[PDB]
């Protein structure tokens, strides 16, 4: 039933203890470098569909970026 | 009558020469069997269990935690060692604290500490999952004849007889008393996969909770907890609800993540209950195949003179069952036994009976009997039992009826899968199109995509409809839309 | 049947009149054959060994060095001199130390020193190779029927029967009780290639360490440590385990390169170990080809009554033996010497049992009997012994068979070779082209590149397929992209 | 004694227990990631020229998917 | 003149207005001080030591195993574990053995086996490593005065004088009679870095090897072995020496991978010797920056009377040094405390003296005296004592002696570095441009190919270049020329 | 199993007694001219092909050279 979502690092005593240090980029940038040898062959399909139907290199980059942010948000 | 007190009834139909039908039987499911000349039987699957399953993986959602001790060395003093980092019921962790002139040591710099505390379980905080054993469980099957008499729901029947599935049976048969012998034979392989099936434990005495869930095997394997197997004293992975402070120059707080109940109880939402009851362990879902046999049964009283028509009274009023049928109970005072002459005709002619009677035969018995459920065509009717005479309105249209038959159909198909083509009573040729069909196209959507998240599906099936409209090859274009469209059917058709 | 206990279990069957079958055995395998109306039986290779081998090199992994001496000489005094520059076991250099008045010569310059020391073994520190004789060789082969009953890995089995082969002795008729009597012929010529193959012996006496490795002899030739043959008293290039200091004045430091510098880990990593008991020296991975006669073989009991139905239960139920193949167990009561009604049944035509015993005719007799082993069709089937009846479920389809039948063919040539055709209940001409075109391609293959790195011949096939693509005429071409393609792919061939 | 060969991997007969394992490239590939990820550092960057020097797409795929295997292999 | 015993020797000039010089001593070798109108000085570097350095890691080079114990289950009764698995001082594996009916199982499949034994070092198979203080080191010095008295190397010079050097000491003072006195300061932070350098010792008893060896720290820090820190009880690295062989269904075997001396020992192949002398460890490679001066020195006997020329005889005629010298010594018949009048002559023009001295002033004293050297130039020359005279042909040539210094030139700076730049009696605006050349262009090769070995470094530098004779515009050609030939260069002197 | 890769040689400072003089031109010649003279068919082999096959004398000169010194090292 009930539903709690946790804060953002907006209050930031700036030299005191945190809890259990959950910050978002390093942790994040570590699970898509688990996921990425984890999940290893997906990330063929999902590089050639983009290589195959964008017709430029700079938007091709565009979207890889993105795309490899996102994929660890789902299974 | 039995399947009147439930929300879900088929029925099943058959001429005098089919002597057999194949039947899938469901958990809150119900058949009546209606084959010509024969009487009527309801017939239902009503346990599915075991005695006694074998243990699986413990784990524990509550931590307790005790005896913390901590050791550290000043910098270039090598590193920090305790006797707690050898045994068994210990998690530690080590690391390197900041040290000084301020903390008794010779030289400024990182140096070593390390720190360990005890582990267990609280009392009744575990989760213990359970593993059924294709040998050892009982499906129970139960049948009862339309005797014409109403015995209700939470009250006894005298004619229902069961019968008790396992590994080693064959065909049984059972003495419905004067009605003769029904034969039945239960597949006790396939269906349910019982490889893939866990019954999950939480505390049987907690008062406002089912006593046990039915979670999916390759889940339970991935619980991020501390486990065991039954008789161990140790836990593995304790270091999963253990967590630790930043370090000081000689201590280090150990930190206790708490009680985990309330988590697994919200990842659970969605998955079906199970009961326990004493030493058995109930599913409640699940189904069975069955083939019946109506060879040896006999027509009771077929042998009785007439009722007097004037000497009726009706109990209960004819009133509609909403399973399209009308319900009625009489009462009578002439002679008995006795057959009671009952008809249903409509306006546009008073001679031809327009009553499908599923009763078969209806009598008064010397201390029983006067029932009796029957279908009228749509429109205005008139029902007769001797002089009695009710007006009736039959809801509903042919048409509408073609849709609820073939609505109810996809639920069976939605819910049971590939067993849905051996329901009914007599062959032809598209079941062997519609097996093959089902089996190759959701083998192939549950083998290539079967484990991905709803949201996820949908948006695959949205871009393979977004390939199919951009990418400039026409047959790979309609071949895009073609399969995008069969996933999303598939993906909207289980839900979240 | 010894045949259960093996994962690597092998089944090839005599059709109809079919007297001989020919076999390939090897000492990790277990084969049994099954012809039409003959007793089904068991068939391995239980050892391959010789009693005391001939001692080839002794090479030494420890030196001891003792009672060191020097020599040297102011400058244009000549060289300098010593008495153990001629004698055996000493490993010496001469070198030019720089001298002058501060260290007792009447001029500055070079002058001349000569340093020595005697060499010996450590006193359990050789690595010695023995070499098989063709003509003292010992096979054996050994042979166990189908008698109904059931044996551990650790029980004594009546009915094993047992046959030595060496060069002398190729043929032997062996008694197999009741059931008749078996021919075998073994081919000593063949089998493992005894002029390869060296045992490498270090010290028996290691507690952790296996007695002996099965080394390639054009390897041991060129092991790089100091050598001898038996009875030899001093030791051939003793100058592989010592070095020498610079020198300074009058003195000059020996030096070892240390204990155990030679052959054990990283060398002999991949290389098949071998065991030694007593006097035997024993390969542990090997075959031969052997050819079995079915002629004189009877089977028991076919005059036997029939069990009673109704008196059997079950000792072990239904298991699936991991074969293929389903294994069970029953117990009966009554009248002693019987056969057992047995058959199995699918949801199709019921009068057509459809199990192939691997037991045939199985029977209960006086003192034990009544296992039997099975193989069924895919899908659902009922199993029964007279009144027992029992479900089961046969995992995979009729093209799974073939796909696991056609891994095990392919392994067997990756093992063998090209003796791996001669498996099979047919001698037929297409086995010359297969023998014939192995021969050359596997002869070829060897000569060119027996003692390359799987990497290097990796490299060289890549090489190979590049300059085919590159190569200007398309005959030359053609030919490097197929002798490339090749010999990828055989030098991959180390499994499937 | 130093350059005792590894034994060759071929011509002996399996199919029993062996000493060890290793040596294919299912193994030996694994080896040298120890060394690349810690010492080549800058070195790393030599994909680029050896992709500036090769005249096309396919031959410089070529080369590279070779040199992997064998040119970090010194020791 | 302790100096004439070594190889190596050198010279350093101190033309007037030279009150101080700056040199860099290094063990095995010895500088000598020539300063104009003073006596000459030999100055060297004797040893560098700490008594007891501090323990790092220890290793273990062979095991010792022991107590091996295993345990296993049935298929699906859960997995195995024993007492022994959470203690110190054990390895394990968890394996899964292959069951069934044969091995006491009741179903075929794979079960659970795991295994255990205990593992130590033997009594002397250790490998400790040993770190440095630098607030604990010493550096010894010393000097010897040119007394015209000669004196083996096996033997003491009376006027020989130590300084011995730590964090702690200044500037400091040594009196060497009526020579007055030198003053000498010596720069501890400008020598060995004590944080990359550790010092390895196996065993000190074994009789013919090497007492310790010198490592680099980031080489020591990462071998796959065994390790510990000093007084710990148990081995603190995931098992390396300790192997498990293929399950069988109740059993597996533990193997010892046995002593790596051997190859430990092949790994040092190219590393500095050092040595251990009861509780003292030394350096036997390394250098110090150190600045010697001279305003307080006085040549002896200025004042006193010449020789009668007559009285001579000699005790050692003239012979070559190897250093380009000519060596003698002499005998007096007079009165003894007085001046020797040395000269020498070009063969056929007596009014040029062409003697140049290395001992300033020569004497005879009345316990002593009479050795003399000099540097004459090439072809016939007469050397003179008084009336005494003797014939010499000097080897050699002018421009033999300028590449003979040119070519000790680039040794030292080869052996030394960066370093090498402020040995001399000058520090002119020149060696500021060298030194800070050196630094980065060095410290690029340093950067960019530190720690790749010698074979790749030709290979990549010879690559380089090679292909830098076709790239795509003259400016990348030419860099990548310039840049390979400085890296071959860099390689092929000692950059390996 | 345990490895102890070799101690880079140029490293630490010289002018006293070394243990050994290190592998350098010594092992690395001795070891590719004891390679020729075993596997000689294929070593003929690949000298014949590659001078009847490559288009120049400099990169037959390359090719040959990189082909016999990363032959025998796999020990
Ligand atoms: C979610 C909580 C459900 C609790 C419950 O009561 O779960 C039961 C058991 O869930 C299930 O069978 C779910 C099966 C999923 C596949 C509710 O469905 P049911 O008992 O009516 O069975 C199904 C009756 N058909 C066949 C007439 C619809
Ligand atoms: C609507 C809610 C039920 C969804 C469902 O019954 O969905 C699928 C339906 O399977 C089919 O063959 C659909 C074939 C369609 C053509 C089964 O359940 P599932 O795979 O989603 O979950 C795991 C299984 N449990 C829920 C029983 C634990
Ligand atoms: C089941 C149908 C045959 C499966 C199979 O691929 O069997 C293969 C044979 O066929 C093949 O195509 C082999 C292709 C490779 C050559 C394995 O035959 P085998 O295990 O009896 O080995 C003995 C095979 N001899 C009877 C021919 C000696
Ligand atoms: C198409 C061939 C499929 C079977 C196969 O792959 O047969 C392989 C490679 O094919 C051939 O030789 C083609 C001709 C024979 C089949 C048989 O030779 P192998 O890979 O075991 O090499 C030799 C193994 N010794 C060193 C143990 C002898
Ligand atoms: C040209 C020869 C110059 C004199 C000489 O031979 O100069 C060399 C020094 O230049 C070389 O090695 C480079 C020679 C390039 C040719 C001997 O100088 P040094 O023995 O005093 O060593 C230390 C001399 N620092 C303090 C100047 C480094
Ligand atoms: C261009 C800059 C050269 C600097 C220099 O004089 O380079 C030399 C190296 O000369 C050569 O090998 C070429 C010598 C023949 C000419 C010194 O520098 P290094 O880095 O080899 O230091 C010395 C090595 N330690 C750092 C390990 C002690």
């Amino acid at each position: 039933s009930v539903l709690i979502p946790s804060h953002a690092q907006g209050e930031l005593t700036g030299r005191g203890h945190k809890w259990l240090e959950g910050d978002s980029l390093r942790t994040h940038l570590t699970r898509v470098e688990g996921w990425v040898w984890k999940n290893k062959l997906l990330a063929l399909a999902m590089v050639t569909v983009v290589w195959l139907t964008l017709e430029s290199v700079v938007t091709r980059v565009a979207v890889l970026v993105v795309l490899l942010c996102l994929a660890p948000v789902y299974a | 009558s039995r399947c009147t007190h439930l929300e879900n009834r088929d029925f099943v139909t058959g001429t005098q020469g089919t002597t057999r039908v194949t039947l899938v039987l469901e958990l809150g499911g119900c058949v009546t069997i209606t084959a010509e000349g024969k009487p009527s039987m309801d017939v239902w699957l009503d346990a599915i269990y075991q005695e006694n399953p074998a243990k699986t993986r413990e784990y524990c959602l509550h931590a307790k935690l005790s005896d913390t001790k901590v050791a550290a060395r000043c910098p270039t003093m090598g590193p920090a060692t305790l006797t707690e980092e050898h045994q068994g019921g210990t998690v530690c962790k080590r690391d390197q604290s900041d040290r000084g002139w301020g903390n008794h040591c010779g030289l400024f710099g990182k140096g070593s500490i390390v720190a360990c505390v005890k582990a267990a379980c609280e009392a009744k905080k575990k989760a213990t999952g359970h593993v059924y054993d294709a040998n050892k469980i009982v499906y129970t099957v139960k049948v009862e004849p339309h005797t014409g008499d109403y015995v209700a729901a939470n009250e006894t029947h005298s004619g229902r007889k069961t019968a008790s599935f396992t590994v080693s049976s064959e065909k049984t048969i059972l003495t419905m008393g004067e009605y003769g012998d029904v034969s039945l034979l239960c597949r006790v392989a396939s269906g349910v996969d019982l490889a893939q099936t866990v019954i999950l434990e939480l505390d049987k005495t907690v008062e406002h909770l089912p006593t046990a869930w039915q979670v999916h095997r390759d889940w339970f394997n991935d619980l991020a907890l501390p486990w065991k197997h039954e008789g161990a004293q140790n836990w593995n992975n304790a270091e999963r609800l253990v967590e630790f402070g930043a370090p000081h120059a000689v201590k280090m707080d150990v930190y206790n993540l708490g009680d985990q109940t309330g988590v697994l109880l919200k990842a659970l939402a969605g998955v079906p209950v199970a009961h326990i009851e004493g030493t058995k362990y109930h599913l409640k879902s699940g189904h069975v195949t069955c083939e019946v046999g109506l060879e040896k049964l006999k027509m009771k009283g077929l042998t009785y003179t007439m009722c007097d028509k004037t000497k009726f009274t009706w109990k209960r009023a004819p009133t509609d069952s909403g399973h399209d049928t009308v319900v009625m109970e009489v009462t009578f005072s002439g002679t008995k036994p006795c057959r009671i002459p009952v008809r249903a005709v409509a306006h546009g002619s008073p001679d031809v009976n327009v009553a499908m009677l599923i009763t078969p035969n209806p009598t008064i018995e010397n201390n029983g009997g006067g029932f009796i459920e029957m279908q009228l065509p749509p429109g205005d009717n008139i029902i007769y039992v001797g002089e009695l005479s009710h007006q009736w309105f039959q809801k509903g249209s042919s048409i509408g009826r073609v849709f609820q038959k073939t609505k109810k159909g996809i639920e069976r198909l939605t819910v049971i899968g590939e067993h849905a083509w051996d329901f009914g009573s007599a062959g032809g040729f598209m079941t062997s199109i519609g097996r093959a069909m089902h089996t190759v196209l959701g083998g192939a959507f549950n083998t290539l995509l079967g484990g991905v998240g709803f949201l996820p599906k949908i948006l695959l099936g949205v871009a393979m409809a977004w390939l199919g409209l951009n990418m400039r090859n026409p047959t790979l274009s309609m071949g895009f839309l073609l399969s995008g469209g069969l996933v999303l059917a598939m993906t909207l058709g289980v839900g979240a």
